[PDB]
RNA sequence: CCCCCGAAGGGGGUUUUUUUUUUUUA
């Protein structure tokens, strides 16, 4: 995990640095940890999730609506963090909020029409998450919550707009994924470990939208303690990476 | 779905949408049904067995008379359902000392008569609350009942649902009250039932032709 | 103004003036985060409640030589109503309020003085809210820090009841909690002691006594709703342990 | 089995037994407080709880994190209730005991143990609030290198005579009772548990280097990951863990060839149940 | 506000390829401090950078430096605050990379950006402004005495942020947000360019001036 | 820290005390403090004294809009923010702190929210213009019993307060100095008094949870010897209509209902004295300022 | 006071919106 003495983390990194990549568990580069998702367990909101990671990383997404004047509020769609153990003003809350915020933008984010109501009036979607558990950057578990979320949301159907009683639409949208990598030495890693992400040179967040790599893009330090420069074939070697195991994770999700 | 709990208990989750001027909002409440709502008939031995006493430790009058007004065949030993429809066009005759002697209003008719206008609301309620030997009116909780309670298809507007809650509840009564033989009669102006897998269903105008005392009473409703 | 309670003596819900909501509890429902944990659903009530601790203190102040310090963390959020609350309720006087008197309450159960050096961090979710959430959190406290391992004296069963006229009804909604005066009550065990009396709305003095009546009563139901769920995942987790 | 009792019951209206953890008592009346099961030892009446932190012991044999350099004193994490102690006092200092107390060597405490560094420890006595005192004297104990940290709950570490076990694949693994777990590469020392050894003791006259041995082969590393994830996989079945049921367990697991398949849930599950019904039909 | 004149509750607000000069040393109450001003067609800009450091840190002992970064908006509010804090962790990640920390045990080294003046007359700009930040923040880091590694440089092209260290053949920070869709590699060569550009003039800032 | 350091000998000697049904000050346990209350100078500035305990409250309004919610609604705020003056144990304004949000909740309860300020009648114009009426308490010296000295001030106060006379046309109003028409006070719809119970136990906590014969001692009015020992705090808000207010038992030591009960009746009892003690001294100050204005007109 | 030694020394207390006035009056 974290606070991980010299000697550990010189084991892990020679054995995370070597080639082939040994991760702690004996992961493959590209694998994922076994995760569990819930939907549709709150009722009084349009749409939930409730992810759980096999390291107890823990997270829960709510998504409601309200019926806005596009004309008064042009961002349709707005994501609100809140990590427990973290005060709002925190500055990696902050930081999360507004890469979401920026994945989710209905200026390319998602389809903004899918939300159209009257040229007057349209749905804001309100995405709330709230991290119960997390021991590493929890970006990736969060945009799963947040898909997971919005692919089983359900909207008051439109007939000033008046809504059917009992009937509700289902919100059609491809929503976004993001992922996070682990840059360790000369390899790349998906889905990094705390222990892993203690020893990780540096990290790639790699946003992802129908089918393309899309915006945004970071390069994200998952420590302070080996934080080291890399060469852009890395660079490239996520992106190629991503793109390639992404349409998996993308139907591992959309089966229900 | 829905939970089954403790004492012949149950829930399930009424949701809808309250539309507010130029808002939408989904509410969700919890819908608790029940098995000890009490048909409120002399004639019925169950029902007030399985009753249980109020706030005031009361266990509610079975005020339904055990021999109804009686007709002609197949009419024998009916009791009256009413539809919101009829209520508010015939209250005045409701109110009529000389007929509707044994009537049963139904949770959902009284709900939807109050929406639709709450002086009547108010005039079917004293009928319910001052029933005696001369008149009994009673309020039968259909919509807390699992026996009568159905839940809203899909695609399909309040009205259908509410009509087919009246017919349940018409139904569930036919079959209760049935080994005593007091057969009910929905009394409704609206064309609810294709003939289907059933129960008495005659106009206002039909129900006073079929009355002893139709000449007295035939031109006491609006036409 | 609509039949709050009608003269068949049902309410909106379709219960009555005595009867309980829906009352579910889970325990040790998230290992991983904390030592002591409990999910509970109260009617629509849904509360996440996890016990951190005994442990040691995160600061070398915040530290008692002779007992335990005792946090507690409501986090009501945003979602939790019908309409989304543009504000956070972290820092209101109201939850701060509540979270005092948790403090306050379970000061005097949980045994201190025998985990001192120590602190015990509660840290509370509402996920979804409909009235009467104050003796909500109370269950859900009782639940995870019993589920923690962590002594305490008795079980604590919270609970409320509205005032309607000159009934009272047990375990109010939010419609019910509105155009209605509630009274909480914190119950310890299965005594008639008070551990927690709120009242936050005028309520007339001589039919206060009656409104207690039945609320104890009904806490007591709860007590034997919490405690039929312990002793089950007691049984099943010490069996399965065995062999 | 026992008397499970929950918060607040009457255990006994017997006023005779003396009284134990878990329990209070108004004159005869004894009351239960916490969620567990009735115990009777001689006259000691107690109430063990289903669930509950690391409660260190004297003699207990312990895996730990320095979490704060002090005052002659070291912090140590056993993931307890409070953090242990180590006096400076209560460790070896490199070489023989013939070097003396010294405020310079007091200077320079982070030379041997600083923040993060993993160690075996011993608890020699108890504080009076229940917090450990630990020391490090002997040879076997000190800083852990070579390996891998992993943790499960410490009521899974089922106790014997030692903790320290030479498992095949060359791996020495450190079951610490409190849960902490320490798996490394088997060295001369660990070799050396049978019934130039002198020199090999003093050889290790580096007990606070922080530098790993040059020569890891993949072979021992690929093994202390698959030993990582079997242990897991016994924690999440809820098995006790034995050096018995962690070889069976890794052997078990050989069935898979890529270890990290180790790491799902019906594996898991399959390792665990394949554990237990080889046990019983033994 | 108690702490604050903010006046009348009831008022409301009124509503209605580029040169560069560096100068260090020139705030006295700091230990490092940066002036940068870039002037391209149709658009300019000006920002200042002050070190304080190494200061004491509250809390436990730690084993190296501990590094903040402020962003400070300047004249119009012309940012949102999360995008700053983004931004200030993005920057917080490469001089982690750049900044020798091992240096600094339990100390903290505070950096604060004053963004005073940003008009541009052509008619998202955080991209277009976070290299100049790079620059300001080396040349401070720098002129506090504070060690490190390499001058960290970076570059903006099509929302494309890179900053390189090491002569450009390694990266410290890759920053795109939308900003239109291009290949890599371009943007990673005009970044270079600015970058190798930005370095020379630094470290010609830096033997005129220290 | 700034702890207040009680020795063991202190504690025994007044819970003994308590055990032989003795108070240090010498009152019973039913005896609530004499309340003395003065007025003085302007309207809305009250003066309230309960044995050593000292607290002072200033009511003010001024002009405001109304909340975009509550379109015919004024405003009304309570301030009760502690000072070092009552006692070095309390730092300077610490709002968030335990007692200092109870107290300050407790006051909201039983004035703010219970309506017994008519703030439909604070609205000037229901959309430009409102009164802005301002409790502000000022803890001067610190005895126990803050909660109810500070009802009591702040009720005073309220009712003793004069706005001064307006009238509007449309968008206009015309505010006038006392000598252009006299002012008017506030619309008050009810008394509310707060008493304050403090829980002693006498036994030990074992006793407490499991234990028949409840031994449980209630005091009323503790001061701050006693208020600094007690195992359990009760505050009970009623009004001279029988009404209980509110009622905050926020934890402490567990009581019997029956006993919380019976504090609420004794609670009353007092809370009887009190309002007529406020009225009465409301009226002996007016009627003197008319005796003084009638000893100003002719010399 | 626990810890060694042996027969005194050294270490330790843990800095919500259920959808014609007035008065008495057969
Ligand atoms: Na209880
Ligand atoms: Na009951
Ligand atoms: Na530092
Ligand atoms: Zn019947």
């Amino acid at each position: 995990h974290m606070s991980l003495s010299v000697a550990e983390k010189s084991y892990l990194y020679d054995s995370l640095a070597s080639t082939p990549s040994i991760r702690p568990d004996g992961r493959l580069p590209h694998q994922f940890r076994p995760i569990e998702i819930f939907t549709d367990f709150l009722p009084s909101s349009n749409g939930s999730s409730r992810i759980i990671a096999s390291d107890g990383s823990e997270c829960i997404v709510s998504i409601k609506s309200k019926v806005v004047d596009h004309h008064v509020e042009n961002e349709l769609l707005q994501v609100d963090v809140d990590i427990a153990g973290q005060r709002d003003d925190a500055l990696v809350v902050e930081t999360i909020t507004s890469l979401l915020n920026k994945v989710l933008k209905s200026g390319s984010g998602v389809d903004s029409s899918k939300l159209q109501l009257t040229k007057k009036y349209s749905f804001k979607i309100f995405v709330d998450v709230l991290v119960i558990s997390s021991h590493s950057h929890p970006i990736s578990l969060i945009s799963f919550a947040i898909y997971s979320a919005l692919n089983s949301t359900y909207l008051p159907k439109l007939i000033l707009p008046t809504f059917h009683d009992y009937d509700m639409v289902k919100l059609d949208i491809n929503p976004p994924l993001v992922f996070i990598l682990a840059v360790v030495g000369n390899n790349m890693l998906l889905d990094p470990a705390a222990n892993e992400s203690e020893v990780a040179n540096n990290g790639l967040i790699i946003s992802w939208s129908n089918g393309k790599i899309t915006s945004p893009i970071r390069s994200v330090a998952l420590n302070d303690s080996n934080v080291k420069s890399f060469k852009p074939h890395l660079l490239k070697q996520g992106l190629a990476m991503v793109e390639k195991y992404a349409p998996d994770v993308v139907r591992s999700l959309e089966n229900l | 779905r829905r939970k089954r709990l403790a004492d012949g208990l149950s829930v399930t989750q009424k949701v809808f949408v309250r539309s507010r001027n130029g808002g939408a909002t989904k509410i969700v409440r919890e819908h608790y049904l029940r098995s000890d709502i009490p048909c409120l008939s002399r004639s019925c031995t169950k029902c007030p067995q399985i009753v249980v006493p109020d706030a005031q430790n009361e266990l509610p009058k079975f005020i339904l008379s055990d021999s109804p007004l009686e007709l002609s065949a197949p009419i024998g030993k009916h009791y009256v359902v009413l539809d919101t429809n009829v209520v508010l066009q015939a209250i005045d005759l409701l109110e009529n000392p000389n007929c509707f002697f044994d009537v049963i209003v139904p949770q959902i008719v009284l709900d939807e008569v109050r929406n639709k206008s709450y002086p009547v609301y108010t005039r079917l309620r004293t009928l319910c609350r001052d029933s005696d030997d001369h008149k009994r009116f009673i309020v039968f909780h259909n919509e807390f009942s699992e026996h009568t309670f159905v839940e809203r298809l899909p695609n399909e507007t309040i009205n259908d649902r509410n009509n087919r809650a009246i017919r349940k509840t018409c139904q569930w009564y036919s079959e209760h009250l049935k080994p005593y033989d007091i057969n009910v009669v929905l009394v409704t102006n609206d064309r609810l039932n294709r003939e289907a897998a059933n129960i008495i269903t005659k106009s206002l105008v039909q129900y006073i032709e079929l009355l002893p005392n139709a000449d007295d009473i035939r031109d006491s409703i609006p036409q | 103004r609509l039949e709050i309670y009608s003269p068949e003596g049902l309410r909106l819900d379709g219960r009555r003036w005595n009867e309980l909501r829906r009352f579910e509890s889970s325990i040790n429902t998230h290992p991983h985060a904390a030592d002591g944990s409990s999910y509970m659903e109260q009617g629509n009530n849904k509360i996440i409640t996890l016990v951190k601790g005994p442990k040691e203190p995160r600061l070398k102040s915040q530290m008692d030589t002779s007992k335990a310090l005792l946090n507690v963390s409501v986090n009501i959020t945003k979602f939790s109503k019908f309409e989304r609350s543009k504000s956070s309720h972290k820092n209101e006087r109201r939850v701060l309020e509540i979270q005092t008197s948790l403090v306050r309450m379970f000061e005097k159960n949980v045994m201190l003085n025998i985990y001192p050096r120590t602190v015990i961090d509660i840290e509370i979710h509402v996920l979804e809210q409909d009235g009467g959430i104050m003796g909500s959190l109370i269950n859900g406290i009782t639940l995870a820090l019993i589920d923690a391992g962590i002594s305490m004296f008795d079980y604590i069963s919270g609970i409320s009841v509205g005032l309607y006229d000159t009934t009272p009804l047990l375990d109010t909604n939010s419609l019910e909690e509105n155009a209605m005066s509630t009274v909480t009550l914190g119950v310890v065990g299965k005594s008639e002691k008070l551990s927690l009396l709120l009242v936050e709305d005028k309520i007339p003095l001589d039919r206060l006594e009656n409104v207690l009546a039945i609320g104890i009563a009904g806490a007591h139901r709860v007590r034997d709703l919490m405690d039929e769920e312990l002793r089950k995942h007691a049984q099943k987790r010490v069996s399965n342990a065995s062999a | 089995d026992s008397q499970i009792v929950t918060p607040g019951e009457l255990v006994t209206d017997d006023p005779i037994w003396m009284r134990g953890h878990g329990t209070y008592f108004l004159d005869n009346m004894t009351y239960s407080s916490v969620a567990g099961t009735v115990s009777r030892v001689n006259r000691l009446l107690s109430v063990i709880p289903l669930k509950g932190r690391y409660a260190p012991e004297t003699g207990d044999h312990v895996v730990g994190r320095i979490a704060e350099v002090g005052n002659k004193r070291w912090k140590v994490d056993i993931g307890g209730k409070q953090h242990a102690v180590l006096m400076l006092g209560s460790v070896n200092l490199p070489g023989g005991i013939l070097r003396r107390k010294s405020e310079s060597d007091e200077l320079q405490m982070r030379s041997f143990l600083k923040e993060g560094d993993l160690l075996n420890a011993e608890v020699q006595s108890l504080f009076q609030d229940g917090s450990a005192s630990l020391h490090t004297r002997s040879l076997k104990y000190g800083k852990l290198r070579n390996g891998m940290f992993c943790q499960v709950p410490s009521s899974l570490i089922v106790r014997a005579k030692n903790h320290t076990h030479n498992l095949p694949g060359n791996i020495t693994v450190v079951l610490g009772v409190n849960g902490y777990i320490w798996l490394r590469k088997t060295s001369q020392m660990d070799l050396a548990r049978d019934t130039i050894t002198r020199l090999e003791e003093e050889s290790s006259w580096q007990i606070y280097s922080d530098e790993n041995d040059p020569s890891i082969s993949n072979n021992i590393r690929q093994a202390i990951c698959r030993y990582a994830n079997v242990i897991k996989a016994l924690a999440f079945c809820e098995i006790g863990i034995t050096q018995q049921r962690i070889v069976s367990a890794y052997e078990a697991s050989m069935v898979y060839s890529n270890v990290g398949e180790l790491i799902e849930k019906n594996v898991m599950e399959s390792i665990g149940s394949d554990i237990l019904t080889a046990e019983k039909m033994r | 506000d108690r702490r604050r004149l903010l006046g009348p509750a009831a008022a409301k607000p009124m509503a209605f390829e580029q040169e560069l000069s560096l100068h260090t040393g020139f705030i006295e109450n700091c230990n490092g401090s940066a002036l940068v001003e870039a002037r391209s067609l149709g658009h300019q800009t000006s920002l200042i950078t002050a070190v304080y450091g190494p200061r004491s840190i509250r809390g436990s002992f730690t084993s190296q430096g501990t590094i903040s970064i402020q962003l400070k908006n300047g004249l119009l509010e012309k940012y949102n605050t999360n995008e700053l804090k983004e931004v200030s962790s993005f920057l917080m990640g490469i001089f982690n990379s750049v900044v020798n920390l091992s240096r600094y045990p339990k100390s903290g080294i505070d950096i604060f950006v004053y963004l005073t003046y940003d008009k541009d007359l052509t008619n998202s700009q955080i991209s277009s402004l976070i290299p100049h930040c790079i620059t300001s923040i080396t040349l401070a880091l720098a002129d506090a005495g504070i060690e490190l590694v390499d001058m960290a440089g970076a570059g903006e092209a099509n929302g494309t942020v890179v900053s390189f260290i090491k002569n450009g053949e390694e990266i410290v920070g890759f920053w795109k947000d939308d900003g239109d869709d291009e290949d890599l590699l371009e943007c990673l060569d005009r970044c270079k360019e600015q970058y190798n550009r930005y370095r020379d003039l630094m470290i010609s800032c830096l033997m005129n001036q220290e | 820290a700034k702890d207040i350091e009680i020795s063991a000998s202190e504690s025994k000697f007044i819970l003994e005390a308590l055990r032989q049904n003795y108070r240090l000050d010498g009152r019973s346990f039913d005896q609530f403090r004499d309340v003395e209350i003065t007025f003085g100078k302007e309207f809305g500035d009250v003066s309230v004294k309960m044995g050593n305990t000292k607290v002072h409250c200033r009511i003010s309004c001024q002009i405001a809009q109304p909340y975009e919610d509550r379109p015919f609604e004024g405003l009304f705020v309570i301030s009760t923010e502690i000072s070092p003056m009552a006692g070095s144990q309390f730092e300077n304004g610490n709002i968030t702190g335990e007692d200092e949000v109870l107290c300050s909740r407790i006051i909201e309860k039983s004035v703010r929210r219970s309506g017994a300020l008519d703030v439909e009648g604070l609205c000037i114009v229901a959309g430009s213009k409102c009164w802005a009426v301002r409790a502000d308490v000022h803890f001067l010296d610190c005895d126990g019993g803050f909660i109810d000295a500070s009802c009591i001030a702040v009720m005073a106060g309220l009712m003793h307060f004069k706005k001064p006379d307006i009238t509007v046309h449309g968008e206009q109003i015309i505010v006038h100095p006392v000598n252009e028409r006299e002012p008017v006070p506030l619309g008050i719809l009810h008394i509310p008094i707060c008493v304050t119970f403090s829980f002693f136990n006498p036994q030990d906590t074992e006793e407490n949870i499991k234990g028949e014969t409840n031994s449980e001692i209630s005091i009323i009015d503790a001061t701050l010897k006693e208020e600094l020992l007690r195992d359990g705090v009760l505050t009970v808000t009623l009004n001279k209509n029988r009404e209980v207010v509110q009622v905050s038992k926020a934890g402490g030591l567990p009581m019997d209902a029956l006993t919380l009960m019976k504090c609420c009746h004794e609670a009353y009892s007092i809370i009887e004295k009190i309002t007529d003690q406020i009225l009465q001294l409301l009226k002996e100050d007016s009627e003197k300022r008319n005796k003084y204005a009638a000893m100003l007109t002719s010399e």
